[PDB]
RNA sequence: GAGCUAGCCCUGGCCAGGGUGAAGCUGGGGUGAGACCCAGUGGAGGCCCGAACCGGUGGGGGAUGCAAACCCCUCGGAUGA
RNA sequence: GAAUGCCGGCAUGAGUAACGAUAAAGAGGGUGAGAAUCCCUCUCGCCGUAAGCCCAAGGGUUCCUACGCAAUGGUCGUCAGCGUAGGGUUAGGCGGGACCUAAGGUGAAGCCGAAAGGCGUAGCCGAAGGGCAGCCGGUUAAUAUUCCGGCCCUUCCCGCAGGUGCGAUGGGGGGACGCUCUAGGCUAGGGGGACCGGAGCCAUGGACGAGCCCGGCCAGAAGCGCAGGGUGGGAGGUAGGCAAAUCCGCCUCCCAACAAGCUCUGCGUGGUGGGGAAGCCCGGGUGACAACCCCCCGAAGCCAGGGAGCCAAGAAAAGCCUCUAAGCACAACCUGCGGGAACCCGUACCGCAAACCGACACAGGUGGGCGGGUGCAAGAGCACUCAGGCGCGCGGGAGAACCCUCGCCAAGGAACUCUGCAAGUUGGCCCCGUAACUUCGGGAGAAGGGGUGCUCCCUGGGGUGAUGAGCCCCGGGGAGCCGCAGUGAACAGGCUCUGGCGACUGUUUACCAAAAACACAGCUCUCUGCGAACUCGUAAGAGGAGGUAUAGGGAGCGACGCUUGCCCGGUGCCGGAAGGUCAAGGGGAGGGGUGCAAGCCCCGAACCGAAGCCCCGGUGAACGGCGGCCGUAACUAUAACGGUCCUAAGGUAGCGAAAUUCCUUGUCGGGUAAGUUCCGACCUGCACGAAAAGCGUAACGACCGGAGCGCUGUCUCGGCGAGGGACCCGGUGAAAUUGAACUGGCCGUGAAGAUGCGGCCUACCCGUGGCAGGACGAAAAGACCCCGUGGAGCUUUACUGCAGCC
RNA sequence: CGAUGUCGGCUCGUCGCAUCCUGGGGCUGAAGAAGGUCCCAAGGGUUGGGCUGUUCGCCCAUUAAAGCGGCACGCGAGCUG
RNA sequence: UGGGAGAGGGUGGUGGAAUUCCCGGAGUAGCGGUGAAAUGCGCAGAUACCGGGAGGAACGCCGAUGGCGAAGGCAGCCACCUGGUCCACCCGUGACGCUGAGGCGCGAAAGCGUGGGGAGCAAACCGGAUUAGAUACCCGGGUAGUCCACGCCCUAAACG
RNA sequence: CCGAGGGUAGGGCCCGUGACUGGGGCGAAGUCGUAACAAGGUAGCUGUACCGGAAGGUGCGGCUGGAU
């Protein structure tokens, strides 16, 4: 339930942030953390390869467990939900009855304190873990693995969530959060639950300044470049693109389908994403 | 104003000093060149 | 060749004083319960005034200079991108 | 003999500019061949959030002392950061190493690349971050937490005693964290004392005083006291912490919870050791048996890993603790005590500067800490001032024009000018009061106005203490005094109306542009299913991202409000298993060379045959485009209306003589005495128009217009004054420039602008201060223009390649 | 073209006369007053504002009049910009 | 107190028919549309037919001249939450009533803000016909919107 | 001290006037179409939205004050 600020400052008019409504800890697990070497954009050569990076606040990586057929037949309770700054879901902190303590992905409603369990027999309830080929066709599901035993990879940003459309074969039909139709290995394992913090999509960073808190640095316009710099560069005065609007390298940038053609995983996508 | 010159022991030693020069290629060629016109220093000195 | 300059990285440091007084919390009123209003408390902000510090707006001087960009008067920012 | 030739030497400009902040000098006495310049004394001025003090970096003997003055020193020099010589830097505790990790670097494994090399897990390196044991005083010409003295502490080795399952590079805890705000209690620091100690003082009209002037401390182990920080205890289970585990984690159970207890810090006290002024006397000696106490102010520092709130969510590893494993328990480890042991490097000096970076003893640049007192509301602001440090390394005169900085001005008050450029005005605090409009925050310090000092009296609340005194902090009321004036000096907004652009704070062309430009939250389009797209890379590999479509790339637009119309014919992109074209390859009708021949060899059509192109659709917040002529109303005029030609479609809303209007100072209205600007209008819009967005918009602006008030030396129109120069004298002494010069005016002539030719006129020889008409004055082999089959950046449906992609 | 700085303003002028004013004249469709037109005449004078970069021009208020030109569209080793 | 009817309201869930799209199959030369046609769709295999899948919206018969609500209005089915109302008995309280300027709340459709959703329909808009014209009526497309959550709007031939 | 009023500064209400601009009323015989009254030749009216030279058109809902 994103929070507004009276005008007091011209920033403070349409500024919102987040409520925090459902965290419960405000401070990491020490025993999950590590440090989050921040790139700003560079690579192994030193180089930008991603621009507009950097500078932004410190950061601690929580270890997040997207592989939770790890532990099948372990119940955890559902100990903590706290904010995680490298991602926009926030994340609950599991108490296995191990001993074990993870951090997963929070479900949306999924109650502090309520247990949950991942496994082939798992209850169909939100925040458990099933291979896909045991949850029910038409469930609201996240954090899919692509491939079995690889990872979850696929509905983890807020509100995200891919729903079962049907089986077929040793594969079951999901809908991506893009809304392509894709078939992917009923052995992989998914979350049961759409991710939370829906509210997510609707804050207004309210101004320049907040844009640079999350290492975002300012992105100028080919149009005000050079030609030197870039294909929208030069003209006297103003000047409209003058030529198929295009990246910085040349390529266009309306329409041109950039996806390759022979790839593989094509044999495995029913549907082009909608919309 | 600040003048381009803003000298540094560690600087000009990691940078011009005689193991910098020895890691490269570029760098032994260098000395090589040095050595062959007999400079009395092959490299800058710095007190350390 | 990044000991100048540009950006990012890691680790440290700095920002006199004064002003305004958001949310919240409390109390009071209010109503079926509310919204809400009032007072007090509170002390938010690429908020205000202004040194350090960072600037370089206007004008005068300087022009084989104090100086291969300086000096004086004025002026912008000064918890922040 | 010429190349703006090259190297050198010496001229000219010239005894000319200048001699580096306008903080400032004077005299006496010394030294010496020589003194404005060195030494000493007295007077004067300057800095004092420094122009004082302490670190760091960098500098590298510049430190101290003696002897020197050729050169360096912008003058002088007896002086010196200069020359010669001798001295000077002392550490288990300060810093760095024998400790730890950060980015990054490097790199057994492994990967990759013609070579050189590029990557890379661990590991290693890597500090101004983590960890770690010394405080005060004395001493030298020069070093001091280093030597010395007092009082403390750390680590290693061996031994004694006591205790215990001891044992780790492995497991666990901890280390360990942001920003803002902030409590209690302290300390640093400071103010006052009529209390304590002190050489003295009585001036010049008064004062022998509760007079003046100086000082009234510092460290410190155990213990103790005040303030804080950290911390539950027991038991049972246990499948997790990549072996084990009594530890950690998870579960249950009992007891204990603002506490207490144990532990750790800070402050205070504390054996004890130090210090100790003014003044006088020659750094010292005295003062002195110095005294060393009371009250107040009080941190941003300490207790600290304190508390609260917030969102953007805040290093690592070692030291340390605990758990065990091999092993070993004659061991080993813990504690206490004792003896011994404890290495390498730095330490001088400069350090906002004459010793560092700027070629200079250069008005520039340089990170951290301390930075006293009084007053002004506060303060690191401002004026004076302590400690301390300086008067800036040419001086003396004169009192011209002129220049810089500065002060004042009759009457007028923008009439100046491109422009109020500049300089006035305003100025702090308290109180009253404050409009349109608005996004309800604002606009706002709007505007405008009153007050401000000193004396006496009366009284209200707070902090300390004790509830009182004293100290200290906020106030209230009454009566008076003086001047031209009470933020009496210093620091400290001129205001308002109205447009253009841009929402806003921000960013920019280091060094002629700070803006209307870039950025920006926000809107749309599009790509991306993750070994993502995209980027760098030959590759490996990275970034993207330890992210996953509420995410990430690219593009345009640029808060917000109301909106964003019509065209898909062409271009781009998207879709289309048919058709057409299409290379290598398949096919091999059919020829050809050669051979006695089997054969060997060559050419080769039909037909099959991808992408791409053609072709069919789609698509505008994709590239883009959004007509012409003629006619028509019962005055005229103008056309709601029509006719026709063409297009893919003919510009909608809103706006408009505009940051766009050529004609144009359009016309009309406002403002003014007068208005090529301005504002409001109209609309035949040369040549607006809807995300290269259209029309508005409160607030914001060192942006650009216009206007009014205030006030002025901007101006009528100038005058006077101050200082620094210019001028004169002593000292030192440049520069560009220069064919040579014995270098006048006019009218002509001349390569067309003559000191230099002709004619005439004028003119004794040489300077100094001044002015800039000429020497087509200097400077720069014109930066505009052309030319060169000269170069370079940029563009594209110019050519031809190439990467990449299909 | 191995450089002759280019508009306008300001300051400083100086010359020409095809005379704007002032002085002397002739003719007049010159009654007077006041004009027209031409001749002589360069001694002196030839204002202050609004607008615009402007020169120029229009306008306000005056005036004896508000003259026209040349001097590298006079004058940037004089200033401005 | 004991009983009854009901599309009264809010939430959660769910069932079938139909249309559209998509995949498979089978199949060929037209389909569609109208007053008549054209646009459009279709040998790149449409329409008609069968199986499968996705999705949204509205609920046929019952259905009535019906029932409920203060009005606007409410219709598959299931459960929960909940308003009103009527009958019976004659038990309780004893005028506690009526109306109602202001206040407040509800208020069809369209419309607006932020998300979502989007099958059919359909302003705007395009095209085809008609026509003197046809910015219409008719036909083929088609974007808001129509649907959901939240918050506005407060109008009506809001009528008996 | 108060004090008529004078002055300075800023506000609120009303009246008059204003380039231009918006519709409105009125005025024998101007122009364009034919929306309504008959089912007015698409039943009409309606709230709202969008569109159009103009009456109006269309969408969504509502009324009969709709014929047969
Ligand atoms: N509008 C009503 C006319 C009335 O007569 C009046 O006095 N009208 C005007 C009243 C305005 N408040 C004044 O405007 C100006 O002066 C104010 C101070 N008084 C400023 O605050 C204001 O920021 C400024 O803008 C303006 O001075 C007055 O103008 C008058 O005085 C002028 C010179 O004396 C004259 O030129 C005017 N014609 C005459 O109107
Ligand atoms: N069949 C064709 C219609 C024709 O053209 C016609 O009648 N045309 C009408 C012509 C009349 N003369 C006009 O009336 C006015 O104009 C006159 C001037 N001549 C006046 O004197 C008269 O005193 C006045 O009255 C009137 O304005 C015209 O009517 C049109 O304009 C009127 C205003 O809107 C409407 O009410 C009519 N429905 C509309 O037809
Ligand atoms: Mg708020
Ligand atoms: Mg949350
Ligand atoms: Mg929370
Ligand atoms: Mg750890
Ligand atoms: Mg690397
Ligand atoms: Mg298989
Ligand atoms: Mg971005
Ligand atoms: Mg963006
Ligand atoms: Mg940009
Ligand atoms: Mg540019
Ligand atoms: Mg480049
Ligand atoms: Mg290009
Ligand atoms: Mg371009
Ligand atoms: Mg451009
Ligand atoms: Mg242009
Ligand atoms: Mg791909
Ligand atoms: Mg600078
Ligand atoms: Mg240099
Ligand atoms: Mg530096
Ligand atoms: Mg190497
Ligand atoms: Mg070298
Ligand atoms: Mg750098
Ligand atoms: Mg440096
Ligand atoms: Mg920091
Ligand atoms: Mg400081
Ligand atoms: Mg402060
Ligand atoms: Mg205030
Ligand atoms: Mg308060
Ligand atoms: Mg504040
Ligand atoms: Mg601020
Ligand atoms: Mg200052
Ligand atoms: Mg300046
Ligand atoms: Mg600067
Ligand atoms: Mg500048
Ligand atoms: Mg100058
Ligand atoms: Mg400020
Ligand atoms: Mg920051
Ligand atoms: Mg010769
Ligand atoms: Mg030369
Ligand atoms: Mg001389
Ligand atoms: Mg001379
Ligand atoms: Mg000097
Ligand atoms: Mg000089
Ligand atoms: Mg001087
Ligand atoms: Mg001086
Ligand atoms: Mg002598
Ligand atoms: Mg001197
Ligand atoms: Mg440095
Ligand atoms: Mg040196
Ligand atoms: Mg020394
Ligand atoms: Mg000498
Ligand atoms: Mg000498
Ligand atoms: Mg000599
Ligand atoms: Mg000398
Ligand atoms: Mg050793
Ligand atoms: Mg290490
Ligand atoms: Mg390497
Ligand atoms: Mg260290
Ligand atoms: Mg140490
Ligand atoms: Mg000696
Ligand atoms: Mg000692
Ligand atoms: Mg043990
Ligand atoms: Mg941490
Ligand atoms: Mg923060
Ligand atoms: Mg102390
Ligand atoms: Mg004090
Ligand atoms: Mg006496
Ligand atoms: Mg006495
Ligand atoms: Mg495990
Ligand atoms: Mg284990
Ligand atoms: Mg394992
Ligand atoms: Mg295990
Ligand atoms: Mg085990
Ligand atoms: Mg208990
Ligand atoms: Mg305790
Ligand atoms: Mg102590
Ligand atoms: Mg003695
Ligand atoms: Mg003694
Ligand atoms: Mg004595
Ligand atoms: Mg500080
Ligand atoms: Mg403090
Ligand atoms: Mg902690
Ligand atoms: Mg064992
Ligand atoms: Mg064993
Ligand atoms: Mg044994
Ligand atoms: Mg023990
Ligand atoms: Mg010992
Ligand atoms: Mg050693
Ligand atoms: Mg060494
Ligand atoms: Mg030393
Ligand atoms: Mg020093
Ligand atoms: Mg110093
Ligand atoms: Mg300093
Ligand atoms: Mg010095
Ligand atoms: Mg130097
Ligand atoms: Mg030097
Ligand atoms: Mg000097
Ligand atoms: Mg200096
Ligand atoms: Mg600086
Ligand atoms: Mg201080
Ligand atoms: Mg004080
Ligand atoms: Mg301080
Ligand atoms: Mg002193
Ligand atoms: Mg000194
Ligand atoms: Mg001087
Ligand atoms: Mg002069
Ligand atoms: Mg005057
Ligand atoms: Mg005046
Ligand atoms: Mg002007
Ligand atoms: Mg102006
Ligand atoms: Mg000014
Ligand atoms: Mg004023
Ligand atoms: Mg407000
Ligand atoms: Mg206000
Ligand atoms: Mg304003
Ligand atoms: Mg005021
Ligand atoms: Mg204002
Ligand atoms: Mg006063
Ligand atoms: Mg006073
Ligand atoms: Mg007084
Ligand atoms: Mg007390
Ligand atoms: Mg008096
Ligand atoms: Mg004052
Ligand atoms: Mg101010
Ligand atoms: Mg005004
Ligand atoms: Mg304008
Ligand atoms: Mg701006
Ligand atoms: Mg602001
Ligand atoms: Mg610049
Ligand atoms: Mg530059
Ligand atoms: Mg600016
Ligand atoms: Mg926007
Ligand atoms: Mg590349
Ligand atoms: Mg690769
Ligand atoms: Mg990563
Ligand atoms: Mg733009
Ligand atoms: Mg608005
Ligand atoms: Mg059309
Ligand atoms: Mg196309
Ligand atoms: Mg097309
Ligand atoms: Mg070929
Ligand atoms: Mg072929
Ligand atoms: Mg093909
Ligand atoms: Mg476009
Ligand atoms: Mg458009
Ligand atoms: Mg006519
Ligand atoms: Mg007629
Ligand atoms: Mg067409
Ligand atoms: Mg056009
Ligand atoms: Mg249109
Ligand atoms: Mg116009
Ligand atoms: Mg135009
Ligand atoms: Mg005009
Ligand atoms: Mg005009
Ligand atoms: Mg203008
Ligand atoms: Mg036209
Ligand atoms: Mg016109
Ligand atoms: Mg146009
Ligand atoms: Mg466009
Ligand atoms: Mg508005
Ligand atoms: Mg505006
Ligand atoms: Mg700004
Ligand atoms: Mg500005
Ligand atoms: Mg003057
Ligand atoms: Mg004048
Ligand atoms: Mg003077
Ligand atoms: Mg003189
Ligand atoms: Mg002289
Ligand atoms: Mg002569
Ligand atoms: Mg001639
Ligand atoms: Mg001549
Ligand atoms: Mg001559
Ligand atoms: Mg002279
Ligand atoms: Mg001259
Ligand atoms: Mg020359
Ligand atoms: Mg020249
Ligand atoms: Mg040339
Ligand atoms: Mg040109
Ligand atoms: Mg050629
Ligand atoms: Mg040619
Ligand atoms: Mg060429
Ligand atoms: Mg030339
Ligand atoms: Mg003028
Ligand atoms: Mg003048
Ligand atoms: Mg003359
Ligand atoms: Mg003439
Ligand atoms: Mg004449
Ligand atoms: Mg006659
Ligand atoms: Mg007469
Ligand atoms: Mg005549
Ligand atoms: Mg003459
Ligand atoms: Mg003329
Ligand atoms: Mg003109
Ligand atoms: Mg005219
Ligand atoms: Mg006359
Ligand atoms: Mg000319
Ligand atoms: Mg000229
Ligand atoms: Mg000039
Ligand atoms: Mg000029
Ligand atoms: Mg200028
Ligand atoms: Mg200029
Ligand atoms: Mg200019
Ligand atoms: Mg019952
Ligand atoms: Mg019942
Ligand atoms: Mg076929
Ligand atoms: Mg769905
Ligand atoms: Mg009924
Ligand atoms: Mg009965
Ligand atoms: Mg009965
Ligand atoms: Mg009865
Ligand atoms: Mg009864
Ligand atoms: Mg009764
Ligand atoms: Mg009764
Ligand atoms: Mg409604
Ligand atoms: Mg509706
Ligand atoms: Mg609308
Ligand atoms: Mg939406
Ligand atoms: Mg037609
Ligand atoms: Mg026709
Ligand atoms: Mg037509
Ligand atoms: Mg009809
Ligand atoms: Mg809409
Ligand atoms: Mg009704
Ligand atoms: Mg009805
Ligand atoms: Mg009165
Ligand atoms: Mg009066
Ligand atoms: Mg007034
Ligand atoms: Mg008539
Ligand atoms: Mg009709
Ligand atoms: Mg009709
Ligand atoms: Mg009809
Ligand atoms: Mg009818
Ligand atoms: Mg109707
Ligand atoms: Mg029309
Ligand atoms: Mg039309
Ligand atoms: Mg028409
Ligand atoms: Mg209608
Ligand atoms: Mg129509
Ligand atoms: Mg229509
Ligand atoms: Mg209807």
């Amino acid at each position: 339930a994103v929070k507004k600020f009276k005008p007091y400052t011209p920033s403070r008019r349409f500024m919102t942030v987040a409520d925090f409504s459902e965290i419960t800890k405000t401070e990491p697990e020490k025993s999950l953390v590590k440090p989050l070497k921040k790139t700003g954009g560079r690579n192994n050569q030193g180089r930008i390869t991603v621009r507009f990076r950097g500078g932004g606040h410190k950061r601690l990586y929580r270890i997040i467990d997207f592989k939770r057929w790890d532990k099948v037949g372990i119940p955890a309770k559902v100990a903590a939900i706290e904010y995680d700054p490298n991602r926009s879901a926030r994340i609950a902190l599991l108490h296995y009855v191990d001993g074990e303590k993870r951090y997963i992905i929070a479900p949306d409603g999924l109650q502090v304190g309520q247990q949950v369990v991942a496994g082939p027999d798992a209850p169909i309830q939100v925040g458990n873990a099933l291979p896909l080929r045991f949850i029910p066709v038409g469930t609201v599901v996240h954090a899919v693995e692509l491939e079995p035993k690889k990872g979850a990879k696929l509905a983890r940003a807020a509100g995200t969530s891919a729903q079962i459309q049907g089986r077929e074969g040793d594969y079951v039909i999901l809908r991506l959060p893009s809304g392509e139709l894709r078939k992917v290995h009923g052995e992989c394992y998914a979350t049961v639950g759409a991710v939370g913090n829906a509210d997510h999509k609707n804050i207004v960073l309210g101004k320049a300044g907040r844009s640079r808190w999350l290492g975002r640095r300012p992105h100028v316009r080919g149009a005000a470049m050079n030609p030197v710099d870039h294909p929208h560069g030069g003209g006297e005065g103003r000047a409209p693109r003058g030529r198929p609007p295009a990246s910085p390298w040349g390529w266009q940038t309306k329409g041109l389908k950039t996806r390759k053609r022979r790839k593989p995983s094509s044999r495995f996508i029913i549907a082009r994403r909608k919309k | 104003m600040k003048r381009t010159w803003q000298p540094n022991r560690r600087k000009r030693a990691k940078t011009h000093g005689f193991r910098a020069r020895m890691r490269t290629p570029g760098g032994r060629k260098v000395l090589k060149r040095r050595r062959q016109k007999g400079r009395w220093r092959l490299t800058p000195a710095v007190r350390k």
